[PDB]
């Protein structure tokens, strides 16, 4: 009588890996995106005899540090990084949230604002003349050339922060921004080293990663686990029900 | 209604909106000064179900947490602000603009909007207007019975006279520009309005403090890259399909649920 | 989710990968030096099931056990290195290479890349670059005033100057060959990094000791044959159609099944 | 070999001008000046 919940679970928590795959499937398109893979984890019920349930929790390993393909703008401060690369951006409450978005703004006061929650490299928020004429080099220094002044006036402003991170050492924030994982942080410490090997690809954004292939059998497995689950459910009901006669008469 | 559902109607919605964005920006191939338009995404707030434990690191083990998310809201549509290809009109009202700069004008109900639009004529009080009859500022106006008009590469309008072997300099057609040309509020029309995302407008000569210089007789054109447009109507199709198909996976699954 | 889909999933990444390597290979045509790459696939592992019994040779018996396997895992992508065809460019900073050899480059961080490309231009100190002002060691520094450049085939490269009869020789320009052209680990901008794969590097005058010589004023283009990439992206197309196939057959098999 | 790359893109680097020496095509005018061998006028 039990199973049925343990088979519910299953389904309840196959619907749970359907939203997480909607999320993460809704999200192609969406610049710099990393796809939050997904598994099920087998949860053993160990008790006084006979250990023969398991249940079938849902769970995010983490996100996938696949980097999406490229899409070529010319735009001057659309930025890609390289693999294992991050951008660091002071978060809303404040703190190095890392993130693959490139596309840079500025803002009319000269603040460099990757969506804002502005972006952070070598020192504070990175400021810039408000005339900017921004150019971004490959090992992350920004140059500004106002718009009219001779063009040998083009003087590095700033120098873009860049931090290798990737997977186990990586986590989601409840944003759009990732973060170290805490078991990452008895490491390389709270705040990273610029790490001056990450290059960057000027002109050049990057897409999400959302690898449409592995997300359609992800929902065809999805619905064929969740009406077997129905099946176990409707099975373990009759069987109830047709047994309560015995206590009657 | 569970979230599956809604998550994929956000994403056929985003879809959507990326498509009305890229038919409007193919609509507008051949209107002179138009800016492509990029629609920019963004995902949201993860609702955080359980918590990661901690990594014992004694086996390889699942960093297992939970956290579902949802949500593809439009975030922005920039306008890229690159400069356009031009056009020979042979038409001596018409101007361009080499480089960042707008053209300021007087609309009706008092305030001031910006245009990158060339297209000029004159009313028939002599007045400089934009194919509308928004007037140019500072007003410029052209007297009855000029020969030709000549408008330099500063902005110098002037006029040449039956007789007089000198163009007196009728008017000055100066320029404005922005801290944040992206941060323009476009009312239609061509014609942006400046707003707290662009800073105040900074106007000045025609080539000086970073204003553009003017070409006349050439008209600007659209810097819409057709091959992105339809590159871009492929991945939106494509992405429309897929999420029309997480809808129909997530109704089948309720179907399912729903008979017993 | 059965064995069946997992397996027909990765027949679906492996096509999948294989059109990214295809689609790669062939806009880079009209990139100098561009080797074209070819995707190698490898089986994953057999389970055995049931291994087959005694072949008793009674009768003709079929050797029947049973082991399913699985997966198409990509084992390598190899860069095809031969000598692409020369194309004149006029240019007189310009060259390309006779045989097997590559220019080292010194990277922004400090280690050295290699590249097969002759696009090189003077910086303002005179200094050799590489399309993006990456330094050519060793450094070759063209005096301020010359009236020509000569790089000569074994890369002696001088300069004529106003009044001399001479041409005075400035730098020597020497290339690098690996004991594994194949192995150069690809990071961009026409760059490979050399890898335990590839060797130590072996610097060298060109024309010696095994070294290709130098062609100045010359571009080495692609060697992308895009007949064969037309051929491969249709055996693409319709081996992605087939797995599809195997994904459905077994989706509707799993239907039927969970029917009842 | 401890691993493969896909790679992405063709990115466009420069547009680099010949500067060499083009013909010479006689105007008869007076005024007008061509350069042998380079230089620029300011």
């Amino acid at each position: 009588d039990h199973a049925i919940y343990t088979a519910m679970g299953a389904a309840s928590q196959t619907l749970n890996q359907q939203a997480v795959t909607a999320s993460n499937l809704a999200n192609a398109s969406t610049p710099g995106f990393r796809a939050q893979l997904n598994a099920l984890r087998a949860v053993p019920v160990d008790g006084l005899s006979l250990a023969t349930r398991t249940l079938v929790t849902a769970s995010t390993p983490g996100a996938d540090m696949t980097p999406g393909q490229l899409d070529y703008t010319s735009r001057p401060l659309d930025v890609a990084l390289q693999q294992d690369g991050w951008l660091v951006v002071q978060a809303a409450d404040g703190a190095e949230g890392y993130t693959r978005n490139g596309n840079i703004q500025v803002g009319p006061t000269g603040q460099l604002t990757i969506q804002g929650h502005p972006v952070i490299g070598e020192g504070g928020p990175i400021t810039v003349p408000e005339g900017s004429e921004i150019t971004i080099a490959a090992d992350g220094t920004i140059s500004a050339l106002n718009p009219g002044d001779p063009p040998n006036t083009v003087a590095p402003v700033g120098r873009l922060k860049l931090v290798k991170a990737e997977g186990n050492e990586v986590q989601r924030s409840d944003d759009g921004l990732f973060r170290l994982t805490a078991e990452a942080q008895a490491e390389r410490g709270a705040v990273l080293a610029a790490d001056p090997s990450i290059r960057i690809m000027s002109g050049v954004l990057e897409g999400s990663n959302v690898k449409p292939v592995e997300a359609m059998t992800d929902m065809i497995a999805n619905a064929r686990r969740f009406e077997m689950q129905m099946k176990v459910i409707t099975s373990v009901d009759e069987n109830e029900g047709r047994a309560n006669q015995l206590l009657s008469m | 209604m569970i979230s599956s559902l809604w998550i994929a109607k956000t994403g056929l919605d985003a879809q959507q909106t990326n498509m009305d964005v890229i038919a409007n920006n193919l609509a507008n191939v051949s209107t002179n000064g138009f800016k492509r338009q990029r629609a920019v995404f963004e995902d949201l707030l993860y609702q955080t179900i359980r918590q990661p434990g901690a990594q014992s690191s004694e086996q390889t083990t699942l960093p297992s947490g939970l956290q579902i998310g949802t949500g593809v809201r439009p975030v922005a549509t920039e306008r890229l602000h690159s400069q356009g290809n031009l056009s020979q009109t042979n038409n001596s009202k018409d101007v361009a603009i080499k480089g960042q700069g707008f053209f300021q004008v007087m609309l009706p109900d008092g305030t001031s909007a910006y245009t990158r639009d060339g297209s000029f004529q004159v009313d028939q009080n002599g007045q400089l207007v934009t194919a509308g009859g928004f007037q140019v500022q500072p007003a410029i106006t052209i007297p009855a019975n000029a020969l030709s008009i000549t408008i330099g590469r500063d902005g110098v309008v002037s006029v040449t006279q039956q007789g007089q072997a000198a163009p007196v300099q009728v008017g000055q057609l100066n320029l404005t520009t922005f801290m944040n040309d992206t941060g323009l509020e476009s009312i239609g029309e061509n014609l942006y309005i400046e707003t707290q995302s662009s800073g105040a407008p900074n106007e000045s000569t025609p080539g000086l403090n970073g204003a553009g210089l003017l070409y006349q007789g050439y008209v600007e054109t659209s810097n819409v890259n057709v091959a992105e447009e339809l590159v871009n109507m492929i991945q939106v199709q494509r992405a429309y399909e897929i999420n029309s198909k997480a809808v129909s996976t997530t109704d089948q699954m309720l179907q399912k649920l729903t008979q017993l």
